[PDB]
Parts: structure tokens; sequence; C-alpha cells
RNA sequence: UUAAUUGCGAUAACGAACGAGACCUUAACCUACUAAAUAGGGUUGCUGGCACUUGCCGGUUGACUCUUCUUAGAGGGACUAUCGGUUUCAAGCCGAUGGAAGUUUGAGGCAAUAACAGGUCUGUGAUGCCCUUAGACGUUCUGGGCCGCACGCGCGCUACACUGACGGAGCCAGCGAGUACAACCUUGGCCGAGAGGUCUGGGUAAUCUUGUGAAACUCCGUCGUGCUGGGGAUAGAGCAUUGUAAUUAUUGCUCUUCAACGAGGAAUUCCUAGUAAGCGCAAGUCAUCAGCUUGCGUUGAUUACGUCCCUGCCCUUUGUACACACC
């Protein structure tokens, strides 16, 4: 579509029609929505990215960390222990391995299944310690969406980490695989079981 | 012109070290200009401090 | 935690006490001017009493105030 | 059933719990707007944010 | 690409030099399980005799078996170098040698007992079984297991 | 002469130089052409200000890029911003101001860094810690 | 204290091939820049030398 | 047009050339290959046992063409990364020093490395040409 | 230490023809092709999931998605 | 209200002093000034190659010119500036915008009264008293020890592997330091597989090592869940370096044996942004030796932005049979 001439000559496919401005120039930031009504402001899908990567001062004031992609937390959270710490653009290849495997099973734009699954694993109701020393109580309460986002990325990620340990599929394959079953209410998946676990615990401690 | 050392003469305390440091500053300057007009430059207008060195470089 | 300790305020006071029909609204011109009508030692002090003169130049210009 | 609502924050009533960690709020619904409760959140709110409650009828206490 | 790989040829262990060995491995990797020989010298014991590198131990033949061995016996006559062998000046009759799997356990031992009788410090230090090459010991080897 | 202006753009401790000239839309970084950028994930970081702009914004504009210290990702946000600031000023000097406005625009709208140099740095290391605000272990018994 | 005894070791190198320029002493020596003053006579006199507390 | 070895990605400029130093029978690989770590950090030799060389020596040529002049011990300097100190902390290790000799020299009996009046060795006009000539080979190679 | 895992051998390290006829006939169906794909259905070692994984880039059996190191993400030929 | 005995204020209190703040160093921002063959750039020379169109990537201490980056001087800049909320409408807080910068802009340096029987006579030719002062507790020489090992504890380092190990290839910094009455930093050229050796040449330093072409990292392959190609402790043999001297292995290198180790109980440590963490480099120890420390930079986050629940700290009120003060 229109090949600019230039002395540099840039893959045509860089240059096709970019006013519309893709992830990994493979899957459209349109088309993408949020389901829950309550998650919507946190998770950032309206501003489109080049890459998964952004120097980004997301930690300055309170707030802002809901304005960082919705992808960009994730690969930060991938990136997450002492032998891998400060490794972020292994994380990135990660990402992208993960969204093109995601891409293949169930086509289903990668970035709805990251939106779905993070949706569906973060938990509505939580407990909190209250007790006082002689009697031992959680109290039953509710959780902020901007944690629910928080903590569905955090298990969605711990259990990413804990299937690929000593295994022998790749972090990025096990990382779809708890994507793809948090996308749908599958309990065979990590997060979701810690998810409606943790519910159920805090539903047995009103 | 950095040295760090420890405050305590003896070991004991908690660990507290400090910094000392000069700066040198150097300014090198060259001319091409006549013969005695310069010495007599160089050997004029000294200041304790700082230090006059001269390279004829001829 | 920005608190304008004492210099800077008594300064900022008798600098509108002495100096009413020379202030103006603007920082600069009232920065302008602490500098030429007064010796201040440092700048960064200079910037403070500039900012609180103005301050106290504005509420002034609100009404009447205490002090 | 899944008697899952939604309720919009109008304003938020302080941190309480003893670990200093929770919040309280005032909720009130995305139905009936003039209906609103007292309600604990765990974690980061402000003005403005959906909560999601299994329940209706359970309000808010300070916890110590 | 790849090969069925002659069903029925297949070895899947092996008797080389008097210990067992699984085929299964590459067959550098399988060679090291044997006593005297590690990843770099059967790394280059098996470039100099010629057989594929990424092959497996199980499936290479019988008269690759025998240069092999043939070649990590007599090492100074296949160009390995003086250095690069096991025990080389070989402080018994000055000739490099390089031990293997019962010849280097064996050949350790007469040169401990050597040690113990020689009435050496590094000796004496052996027969008791405490550390021998000069490193702390109030706070290392706490337990025998 | 030729119509040809100077800027750089830094990161932690990297910075690149960018030449811009009336060139034939030519785009080198260490006289290697921009396709080639060596990390190679954030080669879309530095086509950022190209893809958003439009290339034909500078078809006829040459681009020279020395970038130099801090590590790779550093160096690669630094070649970001020299091209992206180097547009900007060359637009400035010799095209017209709404033009210039125009790329601002486009870019601020994303990646505010893309202009703006960070303002982030390495805060000094302390006696008594290992990094600059950690510390050491307490025995305590 | 006959001369081919006394004395005779090397002093050329090591901890005491080197003294305090002030006290004498072989511990806590300061070699950078020729300096060769103890750490604590030099904490005392780094104002005279020129060496400041600066951050 | 006119295509220099700056116009081509790397890691293809070296596979290529090294490919092409190993169909023609020059640069002579000297005989204590096959046997060498390459470098004191290295714990094993080359994984590409015949061959390998050839490479190293693509590299090297890339190296002093897109560089000002590069002796022995700055390609020692060059390759070579952290060496596992049993069970003490990584440090840098310097490459071997004969490999890289022996690749400089066989670099100049080929005629495309000259040794530079500033010491060390630059890039020599038909070496220069062969090189450029290989990266416009692997840049219509692509495409 | 501690052999709990009770591991077997449980791998393929010389692929068998009747193995080989596995890895054609499940060459298509299996809608996602990757090594630890390959090796999940106990007929490949894991050094030869490679091998057979590159092989079948010889009359397009499956198509490459991206072909970075560490792994492949191949899908069936449509 | 503030981080603050910081302020607004009320007032038997009025004026003041030290501390805090102010202040200096450092980190930013300076297409504004001064300038630069010990820093860079452009044009043009003289050339190399490829393209053939005038163009690209190079080399030259050849010329002219410039200071954007690199430097360092004088200065500028931010004072919560503008605006909107909230505040006895005052001190001030919150938000947005413009900004480089809006946590005191980040980080520090000094840092009050009073005190501890806190440590140091083992830093001092600082030192009172006591001891010794000739076969000496003085001084020097030789050798040994300060490192032993049934055992407990405190800083750490390497690991338990697939986000990986091992091969190649890519190739990126900032603090430093460096020889004279001695012998330092070492380029480059030859040897050796390596440590290393040798021959020359720079550098008393923005000039030379040095663009410290560092590791992590990146790309392509080997390995494939197997205490395994993880882990590299413990040992055997050999080759070198510093050293008057290396055994009780100084240290480096080559081959081999390859142990415990399956993410670690009670318990407990550090830390809120270029922060933690990973990764290394320089400097101080240095004739040789770091797994140490002081600094520096690379990749670079999760989670807070709150509380007095545990441990404490500040002010006030109260009670006390405590004042060597709840030990
Ligand atoms: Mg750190
Ligand atoms: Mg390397
Ligand atoms: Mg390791
Ligand atoms: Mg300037
Ligand atoms: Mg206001
Ligand atoms: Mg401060
Ligand atoms: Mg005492
Ligand atoms: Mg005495
Ligand atoms: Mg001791
Ligand atoms: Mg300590
Ligand atoms: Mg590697
Ligand atoms: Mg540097
Ligand atoms: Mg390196
Ligand atoms: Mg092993
Ligand atoms: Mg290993
Ligand atoms: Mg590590
Ligand atoms: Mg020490
Ligand atoms: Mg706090
Ligand atoms: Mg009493
Ligand atoms: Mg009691």
């Amino acid at each position: 579509f229109v090949p600019v001439e230039l002395a540099t000559t840039i893959p045509v496919e860089i240059q096709q029609a970019q006013q519309e401005i893709k992830l990994f120039n493979k899957w459209s930031f349109e088309d993408v929505e949020v389901k829950d009504a309550s998650l919507v402001d946190y998770i950032q899908i309206s501003k489109p990215i080049y890459v998964a990567h952004t120097a980004g001062r997301y930690a300055n004031k309170r707030f802002r960390k809901a304005q960082c992609p919705i992808v960009e937390r994730l690969t930060n959270s991938l990136m997450m222990n002492g032998r891998n710490n400060g490794k972020k653009l292994k994380a990135v290849r990660i990402v992208k391995h993960t969204l093109e495997i995601i891409n293949v099973l169930t086509d289903q734009n990668p970035l709805q299944v990251v939106v779905d699954a993070i949706i569906n694993s973060g938990p509505r109701e939580d407990t909190t310690r209250v007790g006082g020393g002689g009697a031992a109580r959680r109290q039953a309460v509710d959780v902020s969406p901007l944690r629910r986002v928080n903590q569905s990325i955090a298990l969605l990620t711990i259990g990413a980490r804990e299937a690929a340990f000593r295994n022998i599929k790749t972090i990025a394959e096990t990382l779809a695989e708890e994507l793809i079953n948090a996308a749908k209410g599958s309990s065979t998946s990590y997060a979701i079981k810690k998810k409606d676990e943790l519910e159920r615990v805090a539903k047995s401690n009103r | 012109l950095k040295i760090s050392t420890r405050k305590t003469p003896n070991g004991e305390g908690s660990k507290t070290w400090d910094t000392y440091e000069m700066r040198i500053h150097k300014r090198y300057i060259d001319l091409e200009a006549p013969a005695h007009i310069v010495k007599r430059i160089t050997q004029i207008t000294i200041e304790p401090g700082v230090d006059v060195e001269v390279i004829i470089a001829a | 935690g920005r608190v304008r300790t004492k210099t800077v305020k008594r300064a900022s006071k008798a600098l509108i006490e002495k100096y009413y029909p020379k202030l103006t609204m603007d920082f600069q011109t009232n920065k302008r001017l602490c500098d030429e009508i007064a010796t201040i030692q440092s700048k960064r002090l200079r910037n403070k009493i500039a900012g609180y003169t103005t301050h106290l130049m504005k509420r002034i210009q609100k009404g009447p105030v205490r002090g | 059933k899944t008697p899952v609502t939604l309720a919009k924050v109008i304003k938020v009533l302080g941190r309480t719990g003893s670990r200093g960690g929770v919040t309280q709020v005032r909720v009130e619904f995305l139905e009936d707007t003039t209906r609103t409760i007292v309600r604990n959140v765990k974690g980061p709110v402000r003005e403005g944010d959906i909560l999601v409650l299994m329940e209706s009828e359970r309000e808010a206490r300070r916890l110590r | 690409s790849l090969v069925v790989q002659e069903q029925g040829s297949f070895q899947h262990i092996l008797r080389l030099l008097n210990t067992n060995v699984d085929g299964n491995i590459n067959v550098v990797y399988a060679l090291t399980t044997i006593r005297g020989v590690g990843r770099r010298y059967a790394n280059l014991v098996c470039k100099k005799a010629d057989v594929d590198l990424h092959k497996r131990a199980g499936e290479l033949t019988q008269e690759e078996l025998e240069r092999i061995v043939q070649i990590m016996q007599n090492p100074t006559h296949y160009k390995i170098p003086a250095w690069f062998l096991n025990r080389q000046k070989d402080v018994n009759d000055g000739k490099d040698y390089h031990s293997l799997a019962n010849n280097l356990e064996s050949k350790l031992r007469d040169d401990l007992e050597r040690l113990k009788k020689i009435r050496s410090h590094r000796g004496i230090r052996h027969f008791w079984g405490l550390r021998v090459r000069g490193q702390h010991t109030k706070t290392t080897g706490r337990r025998r297991a | 002469t030729v119509p040809s202006v100077q800027t750089f753009g830094k990161k932690k401790s990297a910075t690149a130089v960018a030449h811009v000239k009336a060139g034939k839309g030519l785009i080198k970084v260490n006289g290697s052409p921009i396709t080639l950028v060596q990390p190679e994930i954030l080669r879309f970081k530095v086509y950022e200000p190209l893809l958003l702009v439009g290339l034909d914004k500078f078809a006829n504009i040459d681009i020279r890029v020395k970038v130099t210290g801090g590590g790779h990702v550093s160096q690669v946000y630094a070649i970001r911003q020299a091209i992206a600031k180097g547009l900007v000023a060359y637009h400035q000097k010799f095209v017209d101001e709404q033009s210039k406005n125009e790329l601002k625009k486009a870019f601020t709208s994303y990646d505010r860094t893309l202009l703006i140099a960070d303002s982030r740095r390495p805060e000094p290391k302390k006696f008594g810690g290992r990094g600059a605000r950690s510390r050491f272990q307490k025995s305590y018994r | 204290a006959h001369e081919n005894v006394w004395y005779s070791h090397p002093r050329k190198f090591g901890k005491g091939s080197r003294q305090c320029r002030i006290s004498g002493s072989h511990s806590g020596l300061i070699r950078k820049y020729g300096l060769n003053i103890d750490r604590q006579s030099f904490r005392e006199k780094a104002n005279d030398i020129g060496f400041y507390k600066y951050r | 047009p006119g295509v220099s070895v700056r116009d081509v990605p790397a890691q293809d400029f070296i596979n290529n050339y090294a490919s092409f130093l190993q169909r023609q029978g020059k640069l002579e690989v000297p005989g204590y290959v096959d046997i060498v770590k390459t470098s004191a950090g290295n714990e094993l030799p080359p994984q590409d046992s015949e061959g390998w060389f050839y490479k190293r020596a693509a590299s090297v040529a890339r190296h002093i063409y897109l560089r000002k002049q590069v002796g022995v011990g700055k390609l020692n300097k060059l390759y070579g990364g952290a060496k596992n100190r049993g069970v003490r902390p990584h440090k840098h290790v310097d490459a071997s020093g004969s490999i890289n000799r022996k690749v400089l020299q066989s670099l100049e009996k080929l005629g495309v490395v000259e040794i530079s009046p500033k010491g060390g060795r630059r890039i020599s006009d038909n070496g220069l040409r062969d090189l450029d000539r290989i990266a416009a080979a692997t840049l219509e190679d692509e495409e | 230490s501690k052999k709990s895992h009770k591991d077997k051998a449980k791998h393929a390290v010389v692929l068998d023809q009747d193995k080989f006829d596995r890895i054609m006939k499940e060459a298509p169906t299996y809608r996602y092709v990757s090594v630890s794909v390959l090796v999940d259905r106990f007929k490949l070692g894991g050094s030869l999931a490679r091998v057979a994984l590159r092989h079948l880039e010889n009359e397009g059996i499956i198509k490459p998605v991206s072909k970075h190191s560490k792994q492949a993400i191949y899908t069936r030929a449509t």
C-alpha cells in the first residue's frame, strides 16, 4: 500500500498502512474490548504500542500503574525471580512467543484472550487478618479493581512459572496454556483455581 | 583526587566511612607568540596555589 | 513539606511594608526587585523570598490581611 | 444463582483495620442510585471505582 | 534429516573397558561415564576417531568401538599432545600416561599409600582423612556425610 | 549550503547525535541502516518516530546517527530521541511552524520521552549498603 | 649484632617495607598517590593537606 | 546500488563468509585445531568441530573492516566471556592468543589484512573488495 | 538424591519405523506443533524432537509462524 | 499545618541563641555567552572499495571552518509558577496544565544540650600511674603460629537448572589508576594450547593502556527433566608466575574424580524508583592472593503512597512505694 521510496529500504510490511499501530505488527488493539465493566479503566488497551517495552515512569504517583499497557504489566511480572530479575528483553520475547502460540490455538485475537483471562482470574472478595491474637479470624472484605488486576496478573505469572519449573514445556507455552485456560473458567488453570479457592475461603469467613 | 577512609580509629562502632577529595583544574594555554614578552608574562602574575608550567615545544 | 520558615516570611513582610508601591503581581519582576533592593546572600533563598512576597501581595490585593 | 452486583464508590471513609491496610468506602449501586451501602475494600481505591459484590445486605463494620 | 535407524541393530548396553555403559546417550557423554574420562577428553578422543560427534553411542558400529578404545589407551601415538593427558610425567617411570577406569583408582591408591609410607605431612593428612590442600577446617567439612 | 541541523538524544548514559540533511530518505545509525538495530526486539522502538509521523513526511530527508555510551537499550532509546528531535528541529528551522506543531502533537501523544529526555538517573551508593538504597544484614544475636 | 645477621632480612616489599611517615606504624597505611600516611593521621591532617569532606 | 558490510546483517555475513572461505581451499587452518578451547574461559572446544576456524576468521575480518585497526591482544579482549571460576564469582577472561594470531597471519596470507603503520592490522584493498563482494552476495541472496 | 520420582526411560531415544508412521500420521491433526508438544506424546526423546520437527519442513507438512531459537511454533498446513 | 520547637496563631509573657531550615558538593536542563590538534563535527583536499548519475562505507596529524553533543568558567533556571478545589479562609494540603525539574527536585556533607564508666594505651615521640629496663616485656635474626578440628553461631559466594547449561556470532558503559631515584599501566609484533614468555613502542596522563570492544544481554545451534552436558566441593598429576623463601596445596593454567545439593523448619534480614534484584568493572588492601569493602555503570521490575497491630521514637495528660530510674 503506497510503498514510499527512500535511500533506505524499510520492508514493505513495515510501510504498508502504519496509521494502524499493532502490538508486534501482528495483533490489533482495536476489536479488543473489556467484557467486565468493573475492571475497565484498569486495563490499558486504549493506547496503541509497537512494543511491549516502554521506559515509563509508572511507579512515581499512586495510580499510574493502571495507565501502563496491560501486556507491559504482564511482561514486568514475568521477570520475577533472583535468577532472572533484570532480564526484560527475555520477558518481551516470552510474551511475544506466548501471543503467537495463543493465536495458533483458538485464534481469538490473543489480546482478547489475555484480557479475558485477567478478568476471570481476579478474585472479587477476599479476607484480611483481623483476629486479636487470642482468637484468629479472617474477615471477608472486597477487593479494589486495581488489586483485582494486580492479583490476576500475579497468579497468572506464578502459575506459568511453577508449570515451567523443571519441565519440558517452555515458559511461553506454559504461560499460553494458563492464559487459554483462564480465558474460560476451566478449573485446570492454576490462577483460576487460586481465585476460586480464595473466594470460597472468604465466603467461609464472612 | 578521592580517598575513602573509615572514621573510627579502632574498628568499633557502626560501619561509617568518609570521602575526602580535592579537584585539580588544568586549563592549558598555547601561544603562537614572540619570545621575550611571553617569558616576561610567565615570570609575572603568579599567585600561590596555582602552579604555572611553561613548555617551549619549539 | 514546604512551609517557608521564619527568615523568608519575615523578610517578605518587611519587603512589603517598606516597598509596596514598587512591588507587583508578577514573580519575575518581584524577583528582580528582591535582587536590587535587598542583599540576599544565596539565590534559592532569594527565589523563596520573592515567591512568598508575591503570595502576600496577592493576598493583599484580595483584601486587607493581618500582620 | 449468580447474584453478582456492582457498586460505584461515591466517597471514601478513611482507612481502617488493625493492619492499617484496608479501607472503608460508601458505594452506590449502578441500579437504584439512591440506594447506598458502606463497604470494606482491601486495596487502592478512589472516587470512581466499581466494586463487585457477592452480597447486598452486608454493611461494613470497623475492623479492630 | 532423520532415519528409521535399522531396527534390530541399535545397541542399548555396551561394555567398553570392563564397565557397563548405556548406549543411548550421545557418544561423548556416554564415554564420560567411565572413570578417568571426562567430557573434554572423550570429546577429543571421539574427534580423533572420526566418528560422528552427534551420533548416539548405541548405534555406532563395533570396529568404531575398537578404534576408539585403541585411541584412548596409547594417546601419544594418535597425536594427542603431551599435555591434555591425565597423568603426565608419571613419577614412577617418567612416561606420561593416561589413567583409566580401574587403573585410575588403583594407581591413585598406590600414590596414596606411597604418601602414607613416605611419612609426608600430606600423606599423614590423607591417612587421617582430613583436608590436605591447606584450607581452614574450623567451619568446613563439619560432618563426614 | 545544504539545509542541515544537528540534534541529540540521551538516556541514562547513552547519547545519540543525529545530523539531519535534505537527502533522499537515508537513515543510518553508526553507518548502518536503521533496519539493523542490534537488539532486534526494540527495533520497532526505533522505527516508532518513522511510523508515528509517516515516512513520506521525510522522503527527501537523510539521517545520520552516531550513538555512543550506555548499554544496548539505552542506546536504542537515545536513537529514538535523536531521530524525533532532529525531525522536529529541522521542521522548525527550515519547513514551517504548523508542520512542527503537528509532529509534536503526534509525538507527545505517544511516549512523551520521544521529545523530552528522561530525568531518572542512578542514585549514588552509600557505605553500609551494597546497593544505592539497600543495606547489609543485621546479626542481632 | 654481627652485621651479616643484624637486620639482615630483606625489606624490599610487604607489610613492613614502608612506614607511616607520621607514626612509623605498619598498620592502616594509605599508599594512594604516595601519601604514605596511615588512615587516622590522614583524617587529622587532611584539611592541611588539601582534602576536604565534600559529599 | 553499492553495498558495504555495514548494509548487511552481521550474523548472516559471518556465516556466508565462513562458508565461502571453507568452500575454497585457501586459508590454511593450524594443525592444532580440534584440540583447543579457544579461550581459558571456555570449558569445551567449539561444537562445530571442523569449520569453526573459518567462522572465526570471517568474524575477525569483518571486525577489522568495521574498526580502525586491531591487533591480537585486542581480539583476545573481544572474544572470550566469563569463566565459571568454580565456586568463585565470574570474571572476564581474555581469549586464547595463539588462535587469533594464527587467524591474523592466515588473513595476511590471503591478502585481506595488511599490517598497519600505527600498529596492529587494518584491512587491505583486495580483502575489502572481497568483503563488499560477499556482502552483496548475501544481500541479493536474501531477496 | 531422593529417588521418589520413580521415572522411567519414558522417551524414544531412537526413532522406530512404527513410530515414524506415528509421527507422519499425526503430523497433521496436531493443529499446533512444537518441541514440547511433540515430546508430550511420549514418542520422542527431545533431541530428535528437533530433528523430526525440522524434517517436517520438507514438503510443507506444517507451516512456520515463528522460527526463533529455544523453541518453535508450527501450525498445520491448510 | 509541617519532615521539623515548621509555621498560622492564642497567649505572663517579651525579646533572643543553638538545632531544623538556610548553606556547600553532586545529579540533572541550558542549540543563550567564552573557548578547544590532550574533545568532537562539517566542507574540501589526497586516497580505498562498491555502485555506475551526481551516491554510499571508509582511510589522512593535508587545509578552511564550527561548538550541537564532550569538556569547564561566569551566569540563567523553580519560587509549588498558573489555574481549579479544600482550609478559623491563615499557615498550608490535593489535583491538572505548562515544564527539565513540582517527594525539601533526587543523593548526600556538616549536624544542637546532656550523656555512656560504650571502643581505642593495639594509630600516634598523645599520655598520668603501675610493671620491666640486661640471659629484657627493649631491638634484631632463624623456624613455627595467628589457618589446627568431635562441635554452635554471624556477614557472604556458588548452586539446586528449560526464564537454563554448553558452543559459536553480535559487541555496550561509567567511576578510576598508572614508573625516579625507580622499575608502574601496558598497546603492538613474534612464540606457547593456557597461564605465561620475549622484542620493541607509547604514557608522569582528556594525548598512551582506553572507545578499559566487561559480564548479564542478544541471534543461531547442541543438549531434553535424566542429580543430567546442572552443581564444582574434595583429590591425583603436570606446566608457569610473584617471591630470599610457596611444604601446611600463595595464585594462574591443562586432564581426570566428579561429592552435598530436589527452592530449604522454627525463626529472621534489607527495601517504595532508575529503588530492590541480577551483572560485572575500577579503586583501597597489593611483590603474589580475594569469595571483602568503598565507588561506578549495564538490564531493570512486583507491591504500597497506609497504619499504630508487633518493635520502637516525639509531644501532652495521668499514676507511681521507681531515681544504681521496670534489667
Ligand atoms: Mg544493587
Ligand atoms: Mg563471546
Ligand atoms: Mg552459573
Ligand atoms: Mg554547547
Ligand atoms: Mg489556591
Ligand atoms: Mg536534602
Ligand atoms: Mg568500659
Ligand atoms: Mg605503653
Ligand atoms: Mg585470625
Ligand atoms: Mg558486618
Ligand atoms: Mg552465551
Ligand atoms: Mg568508556
Ligand atoms: Mg565482552
Ligand atoms: Mg554431572
Ligand atoms: Mg556444567
Ligand atoms: Mg549469576
Ligand atoms: Mg577485609
Ligand atoms: Mg511511609
Ligand atoms: Mg529511693
Ligand atoms: Mg519485674
